[PDB]
């Protein structure tokens, strides 16, 4: 590799901008970059943000698990969009609906769960009793103090 | 267990299923019928003739192949390409 | 329209190809040409050394040395003789039955 | 029958 | 004495020679797997002599034999711990395990990485019994890091397909949020009880463990594929299927349940974490046996159901009746590896065929798969004195009869339908009807390999509840009395929802066309919960992992 | 009538839905035409030197090695400062530093005012 | 839209796509056989009342909405085989697909196992770099200026020839190894 | 110390003066024999240090990495010995004496009885390292990187150079041993925090922190791969053996000056890991996991609890051995493939199992899976911030997923998936090659059977 194969600076110029579409490859019209904000992406093209996984699995491709070729350039997250990871496909479902579904859904049932601890049920008993003095040598209590008699009577 | 194609198998089992079509007569159709011009089938018959390949067979033929398959001998030679026929 | 002369002539050629190479991946009746090189084993190997092993190692080397191996002492019954003292347990006070 | 050569890499190092 | 500790060691350096043998290596095997399966047969032989001399006594024991470090005030030993879940998980284990091997025999016979499968297998099996025998919280962190690798390498044993490894990190994720927890608690216990010990924490038993009782709960959520780290659990179907039978359904799954299990004398003290652990269960049991109603993967439904199956043993450890949840276990563990070996040998035979659209007609075709596939979903809804009668419908006569959060019982129920529901619903797509799998038939179950491991799995799957809950003592008091329909609550709400989904079935030879539901499309689309949190968190982590963290801060301004 | 599909930043509009595919102008064909030009040209230099039996290594793809030198090289020598870039590694950069610090700071003099006026339960904490 | 030989897709082939498309996710809609071999019927009338439009703006707007209709009603979890991308066995064994370069570094002690399968290997590699400089000079005049224009490359014209870029197909790894 | 120093140099007239065939038989042979020779140190006593003379002296932090040094040197030299072959013999006698020379200087920097002789060793260490990854670095491209050595100097060496000056004209002495019981109290001032500023920043810069780690993903890749394994190994670990020996002086004003930097590590590490999600670059991704594990050395050494102590020095030799194995992967396939792109060659274990095998190992090494020396080490100093504040347990387990994360994409990314079709060069590994990832791997896996040799002075 050389070096006016590389990155360089923001085009500024329409003819800077036709010499990085010939270096990068691609059409001139498709052929953004990043806005020059100063955030330090330089001349890369920015490409439209589409997941790896949206591509045509049945092309034949160079890279068939990136589903890529040789000499696109890629996209600069590519590292990101591969298909172990981030994707972008569409959805059956519209993206705010199931958001909304899910907050809905998780909040009714944290509601229901507080409801149904504010409201418990259980069963028409008394409490279960245990003998010598509620168990209390059993529970540690200790040998030499003595506690209150805990009595319990028939019914 | 995953028994072996052949080319007499898939040859066989194409036109099997082409003399279960009720568009084509069994005794016009042989392995070099085309299906719009010799069959006189619509290409809404020809994907319906491939989508019964994929029924019959338990793979997917994709479109870019589908829309040019045009004869049974076109099957046997893409099964025979996507199976690995006569080792 | 299906494919142009020129693509079902490719085909075929590289269909050929492609069956004389699958084909000729086949195998010869010599390859591999391969280089010239007790019922119950598995019992005595596998279990009856390795009992016999871990028989010593925990005699003579964990037992030896203290609160290795503890266990929970046995659960002592109204009605029960004990072995290192003689001792029998009484049993119980006699049931206010209720059937 | 039909035995099939299975490509591998060279196993021996 | 000298029997129990003795061969309680036996099992597990003999589940360790083969690993010996396949690393010792210079010629090609003379059966390998049969050799790994030999092994754990007499691996179980050999642990069912101290579970017998448990039964006789209740003799539980400690085997501290190996003095391995001292920090200080801490004496990090080599520790078994024999007690009663001990004796009573690694037979069912072994006889599990023993019984995947010889599917495995048959079902992974193709593939030219057999003996690194069984050696997989059997590295899972060691990692487990260290996890389930372990004394103190480090060895119990081994065995749980250790059966989390080896699900990864598991899920990941198709390497090359892009799914499987996507699958296998996301089992790591959700299990490392879970081990957040795990060390949350470890770090507990070190600063304020001194001790990774079991016995020294059960013996101080500390009053405000809330802390350590919230990280255990987040470490079987991350472990037991509770709600909100659940998904890797279906995702975890793209491994093989003994994978998928052994370690995702019965053996793996249930080490976040045998985790609180494991500290029950510190749930039984603390209300709050019942109440956490009883709201989590039944969410989890609720959510996905509602996602398993409306899928077509065979895998992805058998996955849910046990899903929801460790969601019922987190609520039946939330009413404060952990042997129960253990019963349900040493239960479950049959007919859910029996259902995965069925479903695998339906798939098998249907040349790698899962989805349940493209199957039927398999009543006469597969008959002894079809019986055990019927007894395994029998066993599943709760049909009568069945092994899954023994746990599962006690569960529920102690979820009716206690004080119980409400609305945790009613998704509870419902659940319990739901397991019917899609039970019958497997029974129905799978087994009844006309077939709709492709023409070429080769359909065939006629190995003694494939037969007999479901054999023995089915006399289990009959026979195991009955001898094991009579040969289990009490360590609670079953409560036995209750009006009749609160007594007849499981059975009813069992076949009300076998009749709901028989409605259901039957709708569906009519000659129409709906649109779909939003409730189809919930459950579809698995609450929309794998649809957007697996694209959301990524993306706002890795554009932070990019602009800010490498190309703003630590390439231009630091 | 129907529901419109809402495309999203992580849900994509279909290419069937979108309307912009279902142009016929020839100005499109052009511009169709000139991507499946590019793409044959660079599918073409590419198999040419895949397929040579003489090359025996690497076929370096100057797309690839362009990204690694922008996703490394390309950072600092197009850098501004200005209000956008500051703000940005002042949000980023001693925000979170300055949140944990406040929230660590005021945890310890918590426990350590618990610790001097005999509350914090310390009882078995002799490991540290 | 992305397609090796075409750059673009035909209203013909949008057609047929999107009839294949509504046929496979209403069968998974429609799981039994004579039930969705009904509706399928239903369908096909559907898709053959306007088979017959000449109006291609108006054969767009039809098509568009016919988009809309198969989107309104599409399965969320459709039937896709198994060795179909998306599906259960999808590349499961592209992890035993090693490619043939590796038997070039085999040990000869090892390649004296298979005596017969190398000593064929040699005279297909000798095939292969006798074909390779005549496919190159036969690529190199044939190809406009410019470069090619589309993906599709020729065939074998002369007798005795090879078709160019040939070896990466031919000696591809089987499916199953 | 002497008995180590002596064959150390002796190994000079041994690679000068060996046959032009034989100079890495040799030199690896007699540096295996003085590795052998570094288990002496282990006479380690509870209450007493080993000390030697006036000059040297060993407890049981400089012990292990004295042992890792000396056998740091025969894996530089097994690893650096394909790439140099067609390099000119007295070039070749020349990296070897920079690396013998490196060695040297290491073995009497962590002995060193008084702090300037220290100083002197810690800062003679740079020069050999210097002239070895830019002599063979392979490209030196370090616009930016000048810039921040001359930050390194300022805000680092020299003023550690003035304070410790400063202590040798107050104290009157810099040995350690009488600075153990000649310690005052460090109050608060403003001199006693520039005082600890001019102590620590080095060692700050030399670990290194967040922020400051904007040297080491270059160092390391623009570094043959001896200069790497001895970065990542070894002179990372000068840091945190420093501010081991200099925290002594730095009480109690270090309970209120470790809170800043404590925060610049334990966010830090939540941001390096998540760095290594995103890097092209396989040996950049490496030195982000560097930085990323000596983050929670740093913080282990400034809550100076004795489990944070035992927690960072089992971190130190864990990560030297695992991250030093983790660059010898990364040039195992840098060798084939002659670029270092992470995307590049995929699906490796199609090809080389065995090698898969070793990066499955140094994978789980590097995520911490127990009862690894990895996890006693990060479990160590999870435990003791435990006890520092009971909110950082968050911020330790986050990393702790994070860390997993990037340690098994490294696995999956590089070794699993489709292989790249146009790369064919992918030969079978070398014997050499399967050797320096056992001697990495194997005293990394024993050294679980007896942590105790490194778990530090306090054990
Ligand atoms: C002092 C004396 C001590 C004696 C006892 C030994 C103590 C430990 C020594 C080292 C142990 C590992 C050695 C083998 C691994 C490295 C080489 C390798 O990969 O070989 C593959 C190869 C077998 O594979 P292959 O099919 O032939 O070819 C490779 C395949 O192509 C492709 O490979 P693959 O993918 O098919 O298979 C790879 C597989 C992949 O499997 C995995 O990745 C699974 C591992 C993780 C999950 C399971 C373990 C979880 C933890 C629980 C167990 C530990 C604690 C147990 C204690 C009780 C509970 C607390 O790995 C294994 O099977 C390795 C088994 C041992 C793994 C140990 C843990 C590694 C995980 C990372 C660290 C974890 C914490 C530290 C553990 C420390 C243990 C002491 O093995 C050999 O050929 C063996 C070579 C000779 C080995 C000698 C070992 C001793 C060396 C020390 C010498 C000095 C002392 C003298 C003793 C001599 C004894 C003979
Ligand atoms: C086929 C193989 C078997 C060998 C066949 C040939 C020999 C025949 C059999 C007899 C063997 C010899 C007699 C018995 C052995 C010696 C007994 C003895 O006292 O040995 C001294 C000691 C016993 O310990 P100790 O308590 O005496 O001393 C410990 C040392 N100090 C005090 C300094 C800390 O060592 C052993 O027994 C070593 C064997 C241990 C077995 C388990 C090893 C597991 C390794 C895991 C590594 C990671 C651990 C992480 C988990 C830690 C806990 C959470
Ligand atoms: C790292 C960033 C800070 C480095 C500061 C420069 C090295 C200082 C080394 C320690 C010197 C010392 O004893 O300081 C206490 C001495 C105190 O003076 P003294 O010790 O002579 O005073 C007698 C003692 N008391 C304080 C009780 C009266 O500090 C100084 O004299 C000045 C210290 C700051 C140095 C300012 C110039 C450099 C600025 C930063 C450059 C980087
Ligand atoms: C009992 C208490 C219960 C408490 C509950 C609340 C707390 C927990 C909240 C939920 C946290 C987990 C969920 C969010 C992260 C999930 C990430 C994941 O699993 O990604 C999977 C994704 C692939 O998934 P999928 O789309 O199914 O792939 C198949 C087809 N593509 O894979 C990828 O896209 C690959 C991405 C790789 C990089 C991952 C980056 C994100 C890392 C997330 C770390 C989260 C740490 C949380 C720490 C909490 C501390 C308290
Ligand atoms: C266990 C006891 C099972 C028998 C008692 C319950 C009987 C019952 O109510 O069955 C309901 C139903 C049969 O009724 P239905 O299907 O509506 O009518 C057609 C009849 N073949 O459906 C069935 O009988 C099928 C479901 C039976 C569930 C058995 C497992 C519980
Ligand atoms: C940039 C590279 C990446 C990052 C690497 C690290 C770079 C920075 C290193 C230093 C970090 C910040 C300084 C250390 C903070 C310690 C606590 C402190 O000084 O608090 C601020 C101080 C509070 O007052 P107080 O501490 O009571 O002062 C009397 C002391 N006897 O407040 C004040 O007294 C007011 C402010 C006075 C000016 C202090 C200047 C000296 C410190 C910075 C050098």
């Amino acid at each position: 590799i050389t070096k006016d194969m590389l990155p360089g600076p923001y085009p500024k110029t329409p003819e800077e901008r036709a010499a990085a579409a010939k270096k990068y490859n691609m059409r001139v019209e498709d052929y953004e970059p990043y806005p020059d904000d100063g955030m330090g992406y330089g001349d890369y093209p920015k490409l439209p943000d589409r997941s790896q996984q949206e591509r045509d699995p049945w092309y034949d491709w160079d890279h068939p698990d990136l589903r890529l070729n040789w000499g696109e350039p890629m996209h600069w997250d590519l590292d990101m969009y591969i298909r172990n990871r981030v994707d972008t496909s569409p959805t059956p479902v519209n993206w705010n609906l199931m958001c909304k579904h899910l907050f809905g859904f998780v909040a009714f049932m944290l509601f229901m769960f507080w409801v149904g601890e504010t409201y418990p049920t259980y069963q028409p008993v008394g409490p279960k009793q245990y003998p010598y003095n509620n168990l209390y040598l059993e529970r540690g209590g200790d040998p030499n103090k003595e506690p209150e008699p805990v009595v319990h009577y028939e019914i | 267990d995953a028994p072996p194609l052949t080319l007499e198998g898939i040859k066989d089992r194409v036109l099997y299923v082409l003399k279960l079509y009720d568009k084509i007569d069994p005794e016009k159709l042989s392995v070099n019928s085309h299906f719009m011009k010799d069959l006189g089938l619509d290409s809404l018959d020809q994907v319906e003739i491939i989508m019964a390949m994929e029924d019959e067979f338990g793979f997917e033929i994709p479109d870019i192949d589908a829309e040019k398959l045009m004869c049974p001998q076109e099957i046997v030679d893409y099964i025979a390409d996507k199976k690995d026929v006569y080792e | 329209s299906g494919y142009t002369p020129d693509e079902k002539l490719r085909l075929q050629q590289l269909r050929e190809l492609r069956r004389r190479w699958l084909k000729d991946q086949e195998l010869s009746p010599r390859e591999p040409v391969l280089p010239p090189r007790r019922h119950s084993i598995f019992a005595f190997t596998h279990v009856l050394i390795p009992v016999w092993i871990i028989h010593y190692y925990l005699k003579y080397h964990v037992t030896t040395k203290p609160y290795t191996i503890v266990e929970k002492k046995p659960r002592i019954f109204p009605g029960d003789t004990i072995l290192e003292t003689g001792e029998v347990i009484p049993p119980m006070k006699e049931f206010p039955d209720q059937h | 029958g039909k035995r099939l050569f299975i490509i591998k890499p060279s196993g021996f190092y | 004495m000298n029997l129990f500790s003795s061969l309680t060691l036996v099992t597990l350096i003999l589940l360790t020679m083969p690993i010996a043998a396949i690393n010792f290596n210079t010629h090609k095997f003379t059966n390998y797997p049969l050799y790994v399966k030999t092994t754990i047969s007499c691996a179980f032989i050999t642990s069912m002599i101290p579970t017998m001399m448990f039964i006789h006594t209740g003799q539980e024991m400690i085997i501290s034999n190996w003095h391995w470090l001292t920090i200080q005030t801490l004496k990090l030993s080599l520790s078994f711990k024999m007690d009663f879940f001990s004796m009573m998980f690694v037979p069912v284990a072994l006889f599990v395990t023993w019984s995947i091997m010889e599917f495995s025999m048959w079902y992974m016979h193709s593939d030219p990485n057999i003996n690194q499968f069984f050696k997989y297998l059997l590295l899972f099996l060691i990692t487990m019994l260290i996890l389930v025998t372990a004394n103190n919280l480090f060895q119990l962190f081994i065995g749980w890091e250790g059966v989390g690798i080896m699900s990864f390498l598991l899920i990941g044993w198709w390497y090359g397909r892009t799914d499987a490894n996507t699958a296998a990190l996301q089992a790591i994720l959700y299990n490392r949020i879970g081990d957040i927890g795990f060390i949350l608690a470890m770090a507990w216990f070190l600063i304020n009880l001194n001790t990774w010990d079991l016995q020294q924490i059960f013996m101080l038993n500390p009053n405000d463990s809330n802390l350590p009782l919230m990280g255990l709960i987040l470490a079987a959520t991350g472990k037991s594929a509770q709600f909100g780290l659940h998904p890797w659990l279906p995702s975890a179907m793209e491994g093989p299927t003994p994978v998928s039978a052994l370690l995702h359904s019965s053996t793996m799954v249930v080490a976040g349940i045998f985790l609180l299990i494991r500290f029950y004398p510190l749930t039984e003290n603390n209300k709050f974490g019942q109440s956490i652990m009883l709201c989590l269960g039944a969410m989890t049991t609720l959510f996905t046996a509602m996602c398993a109603l409306t899928q077509n993967d065979i895998k992805k439904i058998i996955a849910f159901s046990t899903s929801s199956q460790l969601g019922l043993m987190m609520v039946t450890i939330g009413i404060n009746q952990p042997h129960l949840a253990f019963l349900h276990i040493c239960t479950h563990a049959f007919f859910k590896a029996m259902l995965f070996m069925c479903s695998g040998s339906i798939i098998h035979s249907l040349n790698d065929e899962q989805d349940i659209r493209k199957m039927g007609g398999l009543f006469k075709a597969m008959p002894f798969t079809t019986t055990a596939l019927i007894i395994g979903s029998l066993a599943l809804t709760g049909m009568p004195f069945l092994t899954g009668f023994y746990s599962k419908d006690l569960i529920i006569e102690s979820a009716n009869t206690s004080y119980t959060n409400a609305w945790a019982l009613l998704m509870t129920l419902v659940a319990t339908s739901f397991t019917a529901i899609y039970s019958t619903r497997i029974i129905f797509f799978a087994l009844l009807g006309q077939p709709r799998f492709p023409t070429l038939i080769n359909i065939n179950e006629n190995n003694p390999f494939l037969i007999n491991s479901i054999k023995r799995l089915l006399i289990g799957s009959l026979f195991a509840g009955f001898i094991i809950s009579n040969n289990i003592p009490p360590m609670t008091i079953p409560q036995m009395t209750m009006p009749h329909y609160l007594k007849m609550t499981a059975l009813t709400v069992t076949i009300l929802g076998f009749i709901l989904a028989l409605e259901i079935s039957n709708t569906t030879h009519y000659l129409k066309f709906n649109y779909p539901s939003n409730t189809f499309k919930f459950s579809n689309l698995l609450g929309y919960y794998p649809t957007i949190m697996h694209r959301l968190t990524p993306y706002m982590n890795l554009t932070m992992s990019q602009k800010s963290a490498s190309s703003l801060l630590d390439l231009i301004w630091l | 009538s129907f529901p419109k599909y809402e495309p999203s930043r992580l849900a994509s509009l279909p290419t069937t839905l979108d309307p912009a595919e279902y142009d016929i102008s020839s100005e499109t064909r052009k511009a169709q035409a000139e991507r499946l030009a590019i793409r044959s040209r660079l599918k073409r230099e590419y198999q040419l030197q895949y397929n040579d039996p003489s090359r025996r290594g690497v076929v370096e793809d100057p797309a690839l090695i362009r990204w690694t030198c922008a996703r490394s090289a390309n950072v600092y020598p197009n850098f501004r400062p200005n209000t956008k870039t500051s703000l940005l590694g002042a949000l980023f950069g001693i925000g979170p530093l300055i949140f944990w610090y406040y929230v660590f700071k005021t945890d310890r003099d918590r426990k350590e005012k618990l610790i001097q006026e005999g509350k914090l339960d310390r009882t078995f904490n002799i490991s540290y | 839209a992305f397609l090796p030989s075409a750059a673009y897709l035909t209203h013909q082939q949008k057609v047929l796509q999107l009839y294949k498309r509504a046929l496979r996710h209403l069968e998974s809609r429609c799981v039994h056989r004579d039930k969705y071999r009904y509706f399928a019927c239903l369908l096909r009338a559907r898709f053959d009342e306007h088979k017959n439009e000449k109006d291609m703006v108006k054969a767009t707007q039809l098509l568009r909405e016919a988009e809309k209709e198969f989107w309104h009603g599409q399965h969320p979890q459709p039937y896709i085989f198994p060795e179909s991308p998306g599906g259960t066995s999808y590349e499961r064994y592209e992890c035993y697909k090693v490619p043939e370069w590796c038997l070039d570094d085999w040990h000869p002690s090892e390649k004296a196992m298979y005596p017969d399968y190398f000593a064929k290997r040699e005279q297909w590699k000798k095939l292969r770099r006798e074909s390779w400089e005549r496919e190159v000079k036969q690529l190199q005049e044939e190809t406009p200026v410019g470069g090619p224009r589309t993906e599709a490359l020729p065939p074998a014209r002369k007798q005795g020839d090879l078709p160019p870029l040939w070896w990466h197909i031919v000696t591809r790894p089987r499916e199953r190894p | 110390m002497l008995k180590y120093i002596i064959p150390t140099m002796m190994l000079m007239p041994l690679t000068w003066l060996s046959k032009n065939s034989m100079i890495w038989i040799n030199t690896t042979l007699h540096s295996l024999l003085i590795s052998l020779t570094s288990l002496l140190l282990l006479n380690q006593f509870g209450d007493n240090s080993l000390n030697f003379s006036l000059t040297f002296f060993s407890d049981s932090l400089s012990t292990p990495l004295l042992i890792l040094t000396m056998w740091l040197l025969p894996l530089m030299l097994m690893a650096s010995q394909h790439h140099l072959s067609k390099e000119n013999l007295a070039r070749k006698k020349l990296f070897i004496s920079m690396l013998i020379l490196l060695q040297l200087f290491l073995i009497m920097t962590f002995t060193a009885t008084e702090l300037i002789f220290f100083y002197i060793m810690f800062e003679a260490t740079l020069v050999p390292t210097l002239i070895i990854i830019t002599r063979w670095g392979n490209q030196t491209e370090r616009l930016n990187a000048g810039l921040y050595f001359l930050f390194y100097t300022l805000a680092g060496s020299l003023p550690l150079l003035v304070a410790l000056i400063y202590i040798q004209n107050t104290m009157g002495s810099l040995n350690f041993l009488i600075l153990q019981y000649w310690v005052q109290p460090m109050p608060n001032s403003w001199s006693n925090t520039f005082m600890w500023l001019a102590c620590m920043m080095a060692f700050m810069v030399k670990m290194p922190l967040y922020g400051l780690h904007l040297w080491l993903p270059k160092a390391h890749v623009e570094a043959p791969i001896a200069g790497s394994m001895v970065l990542a190994a070894i002179l990372l670990k000068l840091g945190g053996y420093g501010m081991m020996r200099i925290t002594l002086l730095l009480n109690p004003i270090t309970d209120f000056m470790a809170y800043p930097f404590i925060m610049l590590s334990l966010w830090g590490m939540i941001m390096t890991s998540s760095i290594c999600l995103r890097q092209t670059d396989l040996k950049s991704l490496i030195a982000y996991s560097s930085v990323s594990h000596m983050a929670l050395v740093i913080v282990a050494i400034l809550i100076q609890t004795p489990w944070s102590y035992m927690g960072a020095t089992a971190l130190m030799i864990a990560h030297g051995l695992t991250s030093s194995m983790l660059f010898c992967l990364a040039n195992s396939n840098y060798e084939r493939v002659h670029s270092r792109t992470m995307i590049l060659a995929r699906g490796l274990q199609t090809l080389l199992p065995l090698m898969a095998a070793w990066w499955l190992l140094a994978s789980l090494t590097n995520l911490a899976l127990p009862p690894s020396i990895n996890l006693i080490g990060e479990l160590f100093v999870v435990m003791s911030t435990f006890s520092w504040s009971n909110i950082t347990i968050i911020l330790m387990g986050l990393n702790m997923v994070i860390t997993a994360l990037y340690s098994l994409y490294m696995l999956i990314t590089t070794q699993r998936g489709k292989h790249t079709h146009h790369i064919n060069n992918i030969l079978p590994s070398f014997t050499r090659e399967n050797a320096l990832m056992s001697l990495h791997m194997l005293p990394l896996l024993l050294l679980s059977l007896n942590p105790k040799i490194i778990l530090g002075p306090l054990y």
